[PDB]
Formats: C-alpha cells, sequence, structure tokens
C-alpha cells in the first residue's frame, strides 16, 4: 500500500533535504544575490536619471 | 588521517567515473550517478578494494 | 558584425546575468570542452625545430636589422654587468632605435597599410598602385595618383 | 646648466609639428617616426631620472627658470622630485605603448600621431611645472588633443561624448583658475606663482578654505569624485583604446597629482579642514562604483566604473593624513595605470575581433581567443586586488595608512575600515562575472577564426610589457615608494606642531 | 596503472598512517609520534592527565 | 598515426663508434645504443649476444643507482644536510646488524627476484606480476624491459612521449657512463684519497695540475 | 649576531634569524633602465613583426582602419547604399 | 569625538630625561610614527625584540644603503625611544638611575651613528655600530 506514514516521515524529507541543499543556498540565491543584483541597477538608475 | 583517506576515495571515484564513461558517456550527469553505478565489483576490484 | 538584411528583433526577452553558452543539456561532453578530443600520434615534431617555426612565422628582422635586435639585449645586460658607463648604454640604445626605424620606413609598403577605400578598390588597380608607390618616388605618386586620395570625389 | 626637463617637453609637440611635412600616403612611416621620437624620449626620461634625479632629495631638483610675462611674474619654471618623476616615467611608458597599439589606424594617421605627440608633451609638462599658470595652462592643453581623437576615432557615442568632456573640463579648470588668480594675488608687495615660495604662504582660515574649494572642485571634475564623476562613463567607454590608455592610466591621476601639490602641500590647514569629509566621500565611491559596475551590460563602462572605483583608494591615502596613506596613494596611482589601460587595450582589441557590445551576447570568445583571456583574466586579477600584484600591495598600504593614522579615534577608523572591505567583495562580484559573460561558455564560431584571429606578437608584447612591472612590485613594493619616502615625509612635514 | 599507482599508496597510507597518533608497539612508557612531534601542545580538556 | 609500441632498428647508415669504418655484422641497429662497437667480436652468437644485451642492461641500471647513492649524498655533504657521509666507508659503519647476517638476508631476498628474473629470461611470460583484470588486455613485454602497474606505473615506455628505442638507448648511454664513472670513484677512493666532489673541486682549478700526474 | 634566542616557559625555545636588507637605489635604477631598453626593443621587434588580423582580408576587407566607429558606421552606409540602388534601379528602369 | 581638528600631535617630550641636554629631545625621532599602548611588560618586549632588530643591521650598513640605515634607524630609535620612557616610567625608583643611564647612552650611539650616515663615512659608520651593537646587546641583557 505504499503506506504514508512511511513515505514522508523520512524518505520525502530527507530527498527533499539533500536535493534542495538544505535550502540554504537557494536563500543565498533569493535574498543575497538577486538582492544585490536589483541593489546594482538601483544604483545604476541614480546614476543615469 | 582524513586527508589521506579522502585522497584515496576522491582519487578512486575518480578512476571509477573514467571506467564509467566509457559505457555512459563523458556527461557528468550520467557517469557520476550511482543509481546507473550498481555492479561494479566484479569489473573494477582494485578500486573496490 | 554587419548585416546585409535587418535582422529579426528579440521578441522574447534574455536573462542578463545568464551565462551565454549553450544550454548544459544541449553540452557535448568531451567534445565541445577538449577533454576526450587529444589523441596522440607518433608524428610529433621537433621541439626545436616548432620553436623555429613559431619564431619565423612572426616575420622576424633579417640581416643588420636581425643582427642588431638579437644582440641589443645581451649587450645591455653585458654592459650593465661589467660596469661600462651608462652613457654609452643610452647611446647605443638610441642609435639602435633610431636605425631600426628608419630600416623599417625603407621597407616596401603593403595593402593594409592604406585607408579602407583604397584596400577596398578593384585588386587589379590596387596591385598596380602598391607597385608604383613602391617604385616611384612619393612626388611623383603625389602628383599622379593624389586625386584617388580625394575620398569625396567619388 | 643643459635644459633637460625643457627639451623633454619641447621634444614630442616639436616632432609631432614636422609629422605634416612627410608627403607620404598610408600610416607606416608616420607611425615608426611617432614611435621613433616617443621612444627617444622615453630614454631621455630614462637618462634624466638615472644620472640627475635623487631619490634622496626631498627639495626640488633640475629646476629651471625663464622669465616669460612680466606682468603676471609668470615664469616657464620646471622642476622634479620624488613625487612627479613616477608619474612622469608612466606617462612616458603608456604614452609610448599607446602609440604602438594604435597602429592599425589607418583613418587620418598623421593628425592622430601629432595629437599622440601632443598629448604626451601636455601630460610631460604638467607633471613637471613648478609654476600656478604653468600648471593651469599644461592642465588645458590637452582639451583639444582628446576631443580630436574622441570625435575622430571613438565609439558610437563619441561626439557627445566629446562635448560633455569638453565641458565638463573646461567647467572644472574655470574653477581652477580663479584658485589660481586667488593664490597668486596673495601676495602683499607683487604678484607671484613660484610654488616654492607660495608653499610658505599663510592665509586666513576662510580664504585658505575657498581656495581649497576652487582647486578641489577642478581636481574632482578631473579625478572622478562623486559625483563629478559622469563625465568618465561616457568618455572612456566610447574613445579609442589607445586613448583610452592615457584618459585610464595618465590623465586621471593627474587630478590626484594636483591634490598633493597643490591642495595637500601648499594648504594644509585647509587640507586638514576637508580630509575627514574626504574619507567618507572615498569610501562611498568606492562602494557606488563598485556597486554601479554590475549594472553596465556595457564592457567598458563597466571598466570605466571600475577605475572611479579604484580612485577611491587614493582619495582615503590623500585624506589620510600619514605618510604611509600619501606612499600607498602613489603606488596605487602607478598601479591603476599599469591596470586600467591593459584592461582597456585588451577590451578594444577583443572588440575589434568579436565586435560586440553588450555582455550578454559575448560568449565562449575563450575557445578562439585563448591568449586575450589570459591576459584578461591576469588583469582582472590584478584589478582584484590580488597578491603578488600592484593593487593588493596599494591597498595594504593604504589601510595600514588609515590604521596608524593619528587624526581618527576609533569608531571613524573602524567604520572606513570596514568600508573598503565591503569593495574588494564587490570587486570580484562584477569582474569574475564580466569574465564569466565573456568567455566561458559554449559558442560555434566560425572556421575563418580558428586562425589569425587571437592576439599577434604586438598585443602580446604590450599586454607583457604592462603585466611585467605590476607583478614586479607587486613582489618588491620599494621598486616605486623607495622613489617618494623621502619627498613624501616633507609634505607630512607641515602637519604637525611647529 | 598511472591511476590505480597512487590508490595502492593511498591505501598503504589509509591503513598505516593512524599509527603516527597512537603508540606503536608500545612497551610501557611510550609516547607516540604525534605527541612527541607536538611537546608543545593546547589540552584544555587533559591538562592534568 | 598511433603510438607505436615496437623497437626500431637503426638504418645501416647510422652514427658508429670509428666513423669510416664497416660495422660488424651481427650488430644490424637492433639493439639500444648500437653503435658498431665489437673489437673482439664477442656478440658472434645470438643467444650470447641477448644474454650480454640483458647483462649491459642490468649492469646499466646497478650503475646508475650506485652513482646516485655516490652522488647525491655526497652533494648534500657538501651542502651541509649530511654530517658524517662517506661512501668508501659506508661499508664499515656501525648498523643495527652485523654486515655478515645482513649479506645473507640480502642475498635470500635479492635471489628471489634475480631468479624470478632468470626464469622470465629462459621462460618469457612464465612469470607475471601484472594484475590480469577481467577484461584489460595486458600486452605482452620485452625480456629485460617488464612492467605494469610496478615496474612502469608512469606508463613512459611503451611508445609514450619518446619511442621505446629512443628511450631505450637514452637509458643505455645513461648507464654505459655511470659504469665508468662508477669504475672511475672506485679507483679515485683509493688513488686520491678523498672524495669525488672534493677531487673534481681540485681539478677545476689549476687543471694543468691536481691530476692522475700528481696522485 | 642577528640571530635571537628566546626561551618560553611550557613552550619551545624559538631561533630567530634575521636579516635587514633592501635593494640600494642604483639597484632599482638599473631595474628601471634595463626595463626602459627592453620596452623600446620589443617596441621596435614587435612593431617590425607582423600583425595576423589586422592585415588580414577579414578585417581591412570588411571596411576596418583602427578605427572604434567602423563598424556601426559601415553598417548605416550598406543599408543607406541599399536605399540608393533601389534608386538608381527605379530611375533606370 | 570622531577626528582632531587642529594639527596633529608632535614629538611628546620625554618625562625621565632621556634627551639631549641641550635640546630637551633626541635627533633619530620622527613624527607621525603609530606605537601601539601595550604597558610596560609590552614596552620591554617591544624593547628587546626592536633592539634585536637594529642588531639585524649589519647587513644594511654599506656605501649605497646608508639611508636605509638612517631610515631604519630613526623608526625604531623612536620606537625604543617611547618604550625605553615607558618603562623607566614605571620600573622601581631605585632602578630609574641605571636605566636611565643606559637609556642616555643607547640615544648617544644612536646619534654618533646618525651623524656617521650623514656623512657618508662607512668606517665611521662600521665603529658607531660596534658600540651601539654593545650598548643594545646590553639592553637586551638588562630586559630580557
Ligand atoms: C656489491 C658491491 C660492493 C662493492 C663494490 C663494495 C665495495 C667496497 N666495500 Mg663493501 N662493497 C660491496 C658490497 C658489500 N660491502 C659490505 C660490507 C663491507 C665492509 C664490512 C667493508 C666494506 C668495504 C668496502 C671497500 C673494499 C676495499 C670497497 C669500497 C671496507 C671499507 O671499510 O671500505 C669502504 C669494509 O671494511 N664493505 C657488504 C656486507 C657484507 C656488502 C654486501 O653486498
Ligand atoms: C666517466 C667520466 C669520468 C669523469 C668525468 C672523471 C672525472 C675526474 N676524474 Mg676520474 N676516472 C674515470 C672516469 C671519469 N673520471 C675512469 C674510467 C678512471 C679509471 C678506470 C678514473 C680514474 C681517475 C684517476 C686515477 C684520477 C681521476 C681524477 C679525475 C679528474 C680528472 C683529472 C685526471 O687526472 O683524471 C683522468 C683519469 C683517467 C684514468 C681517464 C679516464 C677517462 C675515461 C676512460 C673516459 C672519460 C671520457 C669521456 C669523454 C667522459 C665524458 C666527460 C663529461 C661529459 C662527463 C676528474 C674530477 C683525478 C683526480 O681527481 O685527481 C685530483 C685522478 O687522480 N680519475
Ligand atoms: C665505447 C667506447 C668508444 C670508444 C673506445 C671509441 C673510440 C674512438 N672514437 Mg668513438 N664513439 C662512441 C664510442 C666509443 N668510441 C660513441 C658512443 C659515439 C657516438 C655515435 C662515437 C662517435 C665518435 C665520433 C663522432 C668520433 C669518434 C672518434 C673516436 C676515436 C678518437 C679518440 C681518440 O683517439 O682520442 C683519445 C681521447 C682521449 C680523451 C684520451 C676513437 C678510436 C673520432 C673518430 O673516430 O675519428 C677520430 C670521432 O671523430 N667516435
Ligand atoms: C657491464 C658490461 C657491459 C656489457 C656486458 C656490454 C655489452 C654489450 N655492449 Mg656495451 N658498454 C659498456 C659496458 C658493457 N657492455 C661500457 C662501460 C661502455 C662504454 C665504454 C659500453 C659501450 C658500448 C658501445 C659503444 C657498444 C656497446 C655494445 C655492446 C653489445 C655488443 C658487444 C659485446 O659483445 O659485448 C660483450 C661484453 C662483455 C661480455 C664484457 C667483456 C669485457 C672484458 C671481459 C673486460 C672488461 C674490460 C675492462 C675491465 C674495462 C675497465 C674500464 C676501463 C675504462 C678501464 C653488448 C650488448 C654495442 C651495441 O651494439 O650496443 C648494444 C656497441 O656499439 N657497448
Ligand atoms: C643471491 C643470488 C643472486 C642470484 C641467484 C642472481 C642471479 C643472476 N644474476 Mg644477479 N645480483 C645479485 C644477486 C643474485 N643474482 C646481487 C646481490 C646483485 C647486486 C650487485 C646482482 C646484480 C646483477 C647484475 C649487475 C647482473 C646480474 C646477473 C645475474 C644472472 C647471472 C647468473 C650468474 O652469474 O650465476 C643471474 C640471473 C647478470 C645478468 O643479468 O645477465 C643477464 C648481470 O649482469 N646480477
Ligand atoms: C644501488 C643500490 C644502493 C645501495 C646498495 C646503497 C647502499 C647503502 N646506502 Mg645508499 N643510496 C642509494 C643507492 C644505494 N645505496 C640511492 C639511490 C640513494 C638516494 C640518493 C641513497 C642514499 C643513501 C643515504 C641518504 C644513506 C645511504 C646509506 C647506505 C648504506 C646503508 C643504508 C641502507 O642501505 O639501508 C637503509 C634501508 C632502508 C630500506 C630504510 C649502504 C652502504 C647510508 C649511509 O651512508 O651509511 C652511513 C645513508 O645514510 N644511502
Ligand atoms: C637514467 C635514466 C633511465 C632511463 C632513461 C630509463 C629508461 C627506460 N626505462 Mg629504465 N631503469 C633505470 C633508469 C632509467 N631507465 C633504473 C635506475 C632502473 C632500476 C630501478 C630501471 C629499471 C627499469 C624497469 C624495471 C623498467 C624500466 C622501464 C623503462 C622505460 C621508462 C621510462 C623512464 O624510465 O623514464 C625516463 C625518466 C627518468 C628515468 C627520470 C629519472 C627518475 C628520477 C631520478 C627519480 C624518479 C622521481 C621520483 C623520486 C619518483 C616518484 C615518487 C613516487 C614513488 C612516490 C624507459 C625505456 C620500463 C620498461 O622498459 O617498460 C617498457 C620498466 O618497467 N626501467
Ligand atoms: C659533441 C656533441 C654531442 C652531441 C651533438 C650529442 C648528442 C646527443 N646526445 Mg650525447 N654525449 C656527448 C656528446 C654529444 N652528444 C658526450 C661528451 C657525452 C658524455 C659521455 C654524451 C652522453 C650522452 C648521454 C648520457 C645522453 C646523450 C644523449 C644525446 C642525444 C639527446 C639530445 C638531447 O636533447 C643527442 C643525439 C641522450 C641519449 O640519446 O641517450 C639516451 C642521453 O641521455 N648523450
Ligand atoms: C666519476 C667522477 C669523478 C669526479 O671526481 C667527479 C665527477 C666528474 C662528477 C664524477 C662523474 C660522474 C658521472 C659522469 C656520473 C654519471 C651518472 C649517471 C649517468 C647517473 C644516472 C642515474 C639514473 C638514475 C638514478 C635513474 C633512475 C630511474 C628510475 C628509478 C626510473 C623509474 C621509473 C621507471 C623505470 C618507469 C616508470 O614508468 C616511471 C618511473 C617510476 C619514474
Ligand atoms: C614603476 C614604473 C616602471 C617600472 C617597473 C619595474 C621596476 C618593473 C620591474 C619588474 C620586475 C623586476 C619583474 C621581475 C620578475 C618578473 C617575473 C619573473 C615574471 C614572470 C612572468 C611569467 C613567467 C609569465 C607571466 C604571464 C604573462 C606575461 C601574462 C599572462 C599570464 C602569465 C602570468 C602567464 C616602468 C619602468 C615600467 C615605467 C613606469 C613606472
Amino acid at each position: 500500500g505504499q503506506k504514508r506514514i512511511l513515505g514522508d516521515n523520512i524518505i520525502t524529507i530527507i530527498y527533499n533535504w539533500s536535493a534542495n541543499r538544505g535550502y540554504i543556498d537557494a536563500f543565498y540565491s533569493t535574498f543575497l544575490i538577486k538582492g544585490i543584483r536589483s541593489l546594482s541597477e538601483l544604483v545604476s538608475f541614480f546614476d543615469r536619471r | 588521517t582524513h586527508a589521506y583517506s579522502k585522497a584515496l576515495l576522491f582519487l578512486a571515484s575518480g578512476s571509477l567515473i573514467h571506467s564509467m564513461g566509457t559505457i555512459v558517456g563523458y556527461s557528468p550527469d550520467k557517469s557520476q550517478n550511482m543509481v546507473l553505478m550498481g555492479g561494479l565489483t566484479k569489473h573494477v576490484p582494485i578500486t573496490k578494494t | 558584425g554587419l548585416t546585409d538584411i535587418e535582422p529579426d528583433l528579440n521578441e522574447d526577452p534574455r536573462d542578463r546575468w545568464a551565462t551565454n553558452g549553450v544550454a548544459p543539456e544541449d553540452f557535448v561532453y568531451g567534445k565541445y570542452d577538449e577533454h576526450h578530443t587529444f589523441y596522440e600520434s607518433s608524428e610529433k615534431g621537433s621541439f626545436w625545430g616548432a620553436v623555429a617555426e613559431e619564431y619565423n612565422s612572426m616575420d622576424p628582422p633579417t640581416g643588420f636589422q636581425g643582427l642588431i635586435s638579437w644582440l641589443f639585449l645581451p649587450a645591455v645586460a653585458a654592459g650593465m654587468y661589467f660596469n661600462v658607463p651608462g652613457d654609452y648604454l643610452f647611446i647605443g640604445a638610441g642609435l639602435f632605435v633610431i636605425i631600426f626605424c628608419i630600416i623599417e620606413m625603407d621597407k616596401p609598403d603593403q595593402p593594409h597599410n592604406f585607408e579602407p577605400q583604397i584596400y577596398n578598390m578593384e585588386r587589379g588597380a590596387r596591385d598596380k598602385l602598391i607597385a608604383d608607390y613602391n617604385t616611384m618616388d612619393i612626388w611623383d605618386f603625389n602628383e599622379k595618383y593624389g586625386d584617388l586620395w580625394d575620398f569625396t570625389l567619388k | 646648466s643643459f635644459p633637460w626637463l625643457t627639451t623633454i617637453v619641447v621634444l614630442p609637440i616639436f616632432a609631432g609639428s614636422l609629422i605634416f611635412l612627410f608627403p607620404h600616403r598610408g600610416n607606416k612611416v608616420i607611425r615608426w617616426y611617432t614611435i621613433c621620437i616617443s621612444m627617444i624620449e622615453l630614454l631621455l626620461m630614462t637618462y634624466v631620472f638615472f644620472y640627475h634625479f635623487q631619490p634622496d632629495d626631498p627639495l626640488i631638483q633640475l629646476v629651471e627658470d625663464y622669465k616669460w610675462i612680466n606682468f603676471f611674474d609668470f615664469h616657464w619654471r620646471l622642476g622634479i622630485d620624488g613625487l612627479s618623476i613616477g608619474p612622469i616615467l608612466l606617462t612616458g611608458f603608456i604614452t609610448t605603448l599607446a602609440t604602438l597599439a594604435a597602429w592599425p589606424v589607418t583613418r587620418n594617421s598623421q593628425l592622430f600621431h601629432f595629437l599622440m605627440l601632443a598629448m604626451y608633451s601636455a601630460q610631460i609638462g604638467l607633471f613637471s611645472s613648478r609654476d600656478l599658470l604653468l600648471f593651469f595652462i599644461m592642465w588645458e592643453l590637452e582639451l583639444i588633443p582628446v576631443y580630436l581623437l574622441l570625435s575622430m576615432w571613438g565609439g558610437k557615442k563619441r561626439l557627445y561624448s566629446a562635448t560633455k568632456f569638453i565641458l565638463y573640463t573646461a567647467g572644472g579648470s574655470i574653477f581652477l583658475l580663479m584658485g589660481v588668480l586667488g593664490v597668486g594675488l596673495y601676495g602683499s608687495n607683487e604678484p607671484t606663482l613660484n610654488l616654492e615660495t607660495l608653499v610658505n604662504q599663510s592665509y586666513p582660515v576662510a580664504l585658505e578654505i575657498i581656495f581649497y574649494i576652487g582647486f578641489f572642485i577642478a581636481f574632482a571634475v578631473k579625478l572622478p569624485i562623486i559625483p563629478l564623476h559622469t563625465w568618465l562613463p561616457d568618455t572612456h567607454g566610447e574613445a579609442h583604446y589607445s586613448t583610452c590608455m592615457l584618459l585610464a592610466g595618465i590623465l586621471l591621476k593627474m587630478g590626484a597629482y594636483g591634490l598633493v601639490r597643490i591642495n595637500m602641500e601648499l594648504l594644509p590647514h585647509a587640507h586638514s579642514i576637508f580630509s575627514p569629509w574626504l574619507m567618507i566621500i572615498g569610501t562611498m565611491q568606492i562602494i557606488y562604483a563598485a556597486s554601479t559596475s554590475p549594472g553596465q551590460r556595457n564592457l567598458k563602462k563597466r571598466i570605466a566604473y571600475s577605475s572611479v572605483s579604484h580612485m577611491g583608494f587614493i582619495i582615503i591615502g590623500i585624506s589620510s593624513i600619514t605618510d604611509t596613506g600619501l606612499n600607498g596613494a602613489i603606488l596605487q596611482i602607478i598601479s591603476h595605470g599599469f591596470i586600467g589601460a591593459a584592461l582597456f587595450f585588451l577590451a578594444g582589441t577583443s572588440y575589434d575581433r568579436i565586435r560586440l557590445v553588450y555582455l550578454d551576447e559575448m560568449g565562449g570568445i575563450a575557445i578562439p581567443m585563448p591568449k586575450i583571456f589570459t591576459l584578461f583574466s591576469s588583469f582582472s586579477m590584478a584589478s582584484l586586488a590580488l597578491p603578488g600584484m600592484s593593487g593588493f600591495i596599494a591597498e595594504l598600504i593604504v589601510f595600514f595608512g588609515l590604521i596608524t593614522s593619528q587624526k581618527y579615534l576609533l569608531i571613524p577608523k573602524l567604520l572606513i575600515t570596514f568600508g573598503m572591505a565591503i569593495g574588494m567583495i564587490l570587486t570580484p562580484i562584477y569582474l569574475l562575472s564580466m569574465s564569466r559573460q565573456m568567455f566561458y561558455g559554449y559558442k560555434l564560431f566560425n572556421i575563418s577564426n580558428s586562425s589569425f584571429f587571437d592576439s599577434g606578437p604586438r598585443e602580446l608584447f604590450v599586454s607583457t610589457s604592462i603585466f611585467l612591472p605590476v607583478i614586479g612590485i607587486g613582489v618588491y613594493p620599494d621598486l616605486v615608494l623607495s622613489l617618494s619616502v623621502e619627498k613624501v615625509e616633507a609634505i607630512l612635514s607641515n602637519y604637525f606642531y611647529r | 596503472n598511472t591511476m590505480l599507482f597512487p590508490l595502492i599508496i593511498l591505501i598503504m597510507f589509509t591503513l598505516f598512517v593512524g599509527f603516527i597518533g597512537i603508540p606503536f608497539n608500545q612497551e610501557g612508557m611510550d609516547l607516540d609520534i604525534l605527541t612527541k612531534w607536538l611537546t608543545p601542545s593546547i589540552n584544555l580538556l587533559h591538562s592534568n592527565s | 598515426g598511433g603510438i607505436s609500441s615496437v623497437c626500431e632498428p637503426l638504418p645501416p647508415d647510422r652514427p658508429l663508434w670509428f666513423p669510416g669504418s664497416t660495422p660488424p655484422q651481427w650488430l644490424d641497429g637492433s639493439l639500444p645504443g648500437d653503435f658498431g662497437f665489437d673489437p673482439l667480436g664477442l656478440g658472434s652468437d645470438p643467444e650470447t649476444l641477448r644474454w650480454f644485451a640483458q647483462a649491459e642492461l642490468m649492469h646499466s641500471r646497478w650503475a646508475m643507482l650506485a652513482v646516485a647513492g655516490i652522488l647525491i649524498p655526497e652533494w648534500l655533504e657538501s651542502i651541509g644536510l649530511m654530517e658524517n657521509f662517506n661512501w668508501y666507508d659506508a661499508g664499515s659503519r656501525e648498523y643495527f646488524a652485523d654486515p655478515t647476517t645482513l649479506f645473507v638476508v640480502q642475498l635470500a631476498l635479492m635471489g628471489w627476484v634475480e631468479g624470478r628474473r632468470w626464469a622470465d629470461y629462459v621462460n618469457p611470460g612464465c612469470v607475471d606480476i601484472e594484475p590480469k583484470l577481467p577484461n584489460r588486455k595486458n600486452p605482452k613485454p620485452d625480456v629485460g624491459y617488464p612492467g605494469g602497474l610496478w615496474f612502469d606505473f608512469m606508463m613512459w615506455g611503451r611508445g609514450s612521449p619518446e619511442p621505446v628505442m629512443v628511450l631505450r638507448t637514452k637509458e643505455i648511454k645513461n648507464g654505459r657512463l655511470a659504469m665508468l664513472a662508477f669504475v672511475g670513484l672506485c679507483f679515485q677512493a683509493v688513488y686520491t684519497g678523498e672524495g669525488p666532489l672534493e677531487n673534481l673541486s681540485r681539478h677545476v682549478a689549476d687543471p694543468g695540475h691536481c691530476n692522475i700526474f700528481s696522485a | 649576531m642577528a640571530v635571537l634566542v628566546e626561551h618560553v616557559e611550557g613552550q619551545r625555545d624559538l631561533i630567530t634569524h634575521k636579516s635587514i636588507w633592501h635593494l640600494s637605489d642604483a639597484a632599482i635604477k638599473n631595474v628601471y633602465l634595463f626595463y626602459m631598453m627592453f620596452t623600446c626593443w620589443g617596441c621596435c621587434v614587435f612593431g617590425a613583426a607582423k600583425d595576423p588580423y589586422y592585415d588580414s582580408e577579414q578585417y581591412r576587407g570588411d571596411g576596418g582602419d583602427g578605427t572604434g566607429h567602423w563598424v556601426y558606421e559601415k553598417q548605416e552606409d550598406i543599408e543607406e547604399a541599399g536605399r540608393a540602388a533601389l534608386w538608381r534601379e527605379e530611375l533606370i528602369e | 569625538q570622531l577626528w582632531l581638528d587642529g594639527p596633529l600631535p608632535g614629538l611628546r617630550p620625554a618625562e625621565n630625561k632621556i634627551g639631549n641636554e641641550e635640546t630637551g629631545t633626541r635627533t633619530f625621532l620622527k613624527k607621525g610614527i603609530y606605537m601601539a599602548n601595550i604597558g610596560t611588560k609590552g614596552s620591554a618586549l617591544r624593547l628587546r625584540k626592536y633592539a634585536f632588530d637594529l642588531l639585524a643591521m649589519e647587513d644594511l650598513i654599506g656605501q649605497d644603503t646608508l639611508n636605509y640605515v638612517r631610515r631604519y634607524l630613526r623608526f625604531k630609535g623612536t620606537f625604543m625611544y617611547y618604550d625605553f620612557d615607558k618603562v623607566i616610567s614605571a620600573a622601581p625608583v631605585a632602578d630609574k638611575p641605571p636605566l636611565t643611564n643606559l637609556a642616555n647612552r643607547l640615544f648617544d650611539n644612536f646619534e654618533k651613528l646618525q651623524e656617521a650616515v650623514k656623512l657618508k663615512d662607512v668606517p665611521l659608520t662600521r665603529s658607531c655600530y660596534d658600540d651601539t651593537a654593545v650598548t643594545l646587546q646590553e639592553v637586551m641583557n638588562r630586559m630580557a
């Protein structure tokens, strides 16, 4: 019956933890990297207009 | 201790990837996938040890 | 580059920060990256033969110009090691520079030395132009093909 | 007895005036004559530096004084010291190499090489001028050559860039002239413009502040100081790369040289008043330009904003009142003159093959052009303040000069030390990205780009000959600092209690 | 074989490098190679034993 | 086109030890370092020629190891990183065991491998040391030039960078030079009563004197 | 002489060798002079050398002249020349 | 407060009478050198270390490198001058006269060495530096 008590207890959680690299790196993409990109553009805007 | 054991394991993994690249190609998405990698005890014994 | 036909404008936007190479799923690993594309060959040439070929492909100065260009730096190093007066070094360096530049002025002109209008004329006319420029005096050339340098005439 | 500096100043422009006597066509004879003149002049400065310049002397050397106009008490006065010989040698080296790298120019080669020799003469005349009005004249003597070089050999937006450049420089230089008039007329008996007698002048605080502002507006227009930097991105981006050598390696350092020679030396009290406000401006300039650089899709604009960012360390070393800070500022002057010129040269040579501007479409250039990739990576590492290069030791000495400074106490000394540190986090962020958008990845290139496409012997020699002093100074910085450790101390001798 | 030889050397290193921190053939009072190497060494937990 | 792993014999017009002379008929250039030097005709019999080639190879390798182990420690002692090195007196030093029992142990251990080499020379392929991995194919080695995993862990032979004949003549020439060097060192240690590098130092200075004729 | 031994209780003793050495100003001037002569020699030699790309037909044939704006001007020129060729063709016909 | 307003402070006069008798200060002192505040123990350690650094200056003495000798002498001399002032000011009252005498002799040796360097006289520089060397060895022996 592919017991759901086992599927999401470890396998889904462990696989998502290992595949998403612990969710830190994506956060570093979402918070820092893209943000600094936007900041750069904003600074460029203040240097252009 | 860890530097020597780590160099041993990394060089063994590299030799094994080189061995698998002749049957799965040179793509690291295929030549470094342990899902498609079973049963190498018979083929690479020194790397196995 | 240059387009003789107006190119199709980019309808879909592209990420500025993305790598401009091919997609990783379209990458032929081992060939696009030169990782399995060097198979050895018994037919490997000589090391010094390769050195001579690479040196000669650069079109070195030959004769007296080649002699002074080869002997300048060791002479300067020897003069600085032997504690000879440096004024002699400056005199020699200036003489070498002047002699080299005068010899290079004496060398014949090539098609690439002139304006793009002169480069992109008829090839036979350009060949006759280059043959004349290296043969007659500059005053005769200027009084004969002067009007070719008035780029507004045509 | 022999007028060495007068001969050095006069020789390039006088020789370039005779370039119009040549009736030859093409560019071969013209460029070989120009490189002969440039190398002869370089050997002349080498002889002067070798035999008549003493780095242990903190006084003026090889002075020459000829009265030209009696009404202004105005003299053709020339002289070198530890401050000026470095910029003079850098000017000669960079101008000779820019003449060598401007060899594919076949359109109006005569005027191009005449303007190059005129720029040579004008820069050398500025760096060796001991008269205030002579300094102003040599400062003004480059508006026309750079304008013509931009408008006749620039990029797509060359004309607007040239107009903006000449108008901005004139707007700064009128304030420079007002400062010259104010300082040279302060004499109670007769006007005087010699820097030697002006270095002992005493002013009231308000008048000294006004004169400092008048000089500083010009030196902030020329040396890029926020927010008087807007001429630089479009001027350097849309200029010829050979002209970009002089623009980003020599002409930018002239504002810093004027800041040391006039603002730091002649007016020490106003400089002590203005320096803590210059520190914050320099730190914000570093951060602002290092953040503007990722926002530029154009490669040359990114390099120009990188130059603006690198000028902030010079501003910090100026404003930090120590011998170490001034030595670091001079070292950064030399390092940037060695780095920015080569970066602009590589960018121009790469554009001559790829013929693309924006970074988001220049992938895979490392495959047909590996040598230019290697040189670009090495000069980016030099830009990155990597050790073994002059940039790292320059920034480190500037940091030490701030840390050892006695004017500032603790907390600002922290908040500035952290400040430039953020800069050396931001400096990788675009630069490597630039390389990642300019050389990394795979693109299918034409077969004709397989051969006769990479940098030839001339470009390889130019890049190597500018790269070697970078390594030589990053290993042994005292190849430069020992020329100016004494004179800088004299400049600092007026900032302590007496 | 050029890949296999460093693997053999690292196998030997992995087998026989743990005996530089453990005493090799202890007979009574014997200090190992590492503690004799680091004779002045910080040890906060075992500063008296 | 690829990598040739077979020795290429030298052409009959190869340079000789005595130019202008006729090379002997039993020296056809198929051996490493073949310069047609056989005044006494010792290599007339091909079987004895093979045995003498193997003996020359063995003497070459032992002589190169010997001269290296003499010179490099002597060069270290002159620099100062060796306190009391002396190759002549090295045999009479005090070790953890007597020279006789060390000699017997060395005799047993070395007569194992020299005797395995003898069996290989008599019967090529009778003793194989290179592993027989399941699908790896082991190339057949030449007698006196073995080596898979152990003796040739670099794969510098078998046609890699320089062809096998070129590297074999290089080895043989360095070996002959080392044999002459070792015999010279053995005679110098009993004639000059000094070390090798010291003798070189006193010969480089004033070479007109300090020679064989001045002890 | 220029060697200092420090002993610290509970620590291994340290032997420090120091040598305050610096290049003379004459040596620095020699370095500058040799680099200037090397620059002059390289300028002469590598100006006398051939340029693989800037003398090629791939650069000069397209209209290159060493000037940084020849690509855009050539593009606008060929569009204007195409329009003028259409005008010429309509005049002839 | 964030920054100083007036001119930067110059050479602070020593309060242990280790300066010159006529002038009150030493010639080799340089203004603008950053001296870290550690205390008497740190000043003693820096004094010994910089005495060793100045005894590492045999190689720098030559006909071509006298300016660097003078520069290093001024730098280290300012450092050891103020460290000597700090350690004498915190020394016990019984130990102050010998320390002051040793400092006075060392600084007189410094002046003699600088004077010899100024005239570009190499044997005079060597002799003055030998006297300075024995004084510096005495300094490290006292302050070990
Ligand atoms: C293989 C090269 C070789 C080399 C480089 C040397 C080097 C040296 N020997 Mg030794 N030597 C050698 C072999 C060699 N020897 C041989 C084979 C023997 C005898 C079997 C000797 C016996 C010997 C004696 C008795 C003495 C030296 C001494 C010396 C010095 C030369 C002066 C002289 O009188 O000796 C010349 C002696 C000979 C017997 C000549 C042998 C030459 C052989 C046959 C051939 C070498 C030639 C060949 C072209 C080598 C290439 C040269 C170079 C590229 C390596 C010099 C440091 C002398 C010494 O140091 O005194 C202070 C001295 O007293 N040697
Ligand atoms: C260790 C012993 C040794 C041996 C077995 C060989 C063997 C061989 N040599 Mg090599 N050779 C050697 C050392 C040796 N060589 C040395 C030291 C040199 C430099 C001088 C050379 C230079 C050389 C050349 C130039 C050539 C050969 C060639 C040959 C081959 C044919 C000749 C022959 O039949 O040899 C039989 C040899 C022996 C059984 C040794 C007999 C020696 C007698 C009994 C006494 C030894 C003499 C004396 C003690 C020397 C002392 C040193 C001297 C400086 C005083 C054969 C493979 C030829 C070739 O084709 O290459 C493959 C050839 O052209 N050899
Ligand atoms: C002196 C030069 C020399 C040369 C040119 C050759 C040449 C040849 N040999 Mg011979 N050999 C030599 C000395 C030499 N040998 C010695 C002293 C021995 C006795 C140990 C042997 C015994 C031998 C065997 C057992 C085998 C060969 C093989 C070969 C081939 C391999 C290529 C080569 O060796 O690298 C050329 C370059 C070098 C020799 C450079 C010198 C090495 C330096 C001095 C030290 C090595 C560095 C470092 C310490 C090693 C790595 C450290 C690691 C263990 C941690 C080639 C035909 C192989 C064969 O023929 O198969 C086809 C074979 O397996 N050789
Ligand atoms: C006598 C005298 C006298 C006087 O007194 C002085 C004088 C003059 C100095 C002297 C002289 C001398 C001489 C000349 C010598 C020579 C020598 C030699 C040749 C050596 C070699 C030597 C040589 C050697 C060691 C070598 C070795 C080698 C080896 C191990 C190898 C190895 C290997 C192999 C196999 C293979 C693989 O794959 C890789 C490897 C792993 C890498
Ligand atoms: C300031 C000045 C100067 C001077 C300078 C100097 C003083 C220099 C020196 C220098 C030196 C004293 C150096 C030394 C050494 C060096 C080396 C040793 C190098 C090496 C390198 C290599 C080998 C390579 C490299 C490369 C390249 C080229 C590029 C690419 C990358 C690479 C890295 C690969 C001059 C005159 C210019 C003028 C102006 C001013």
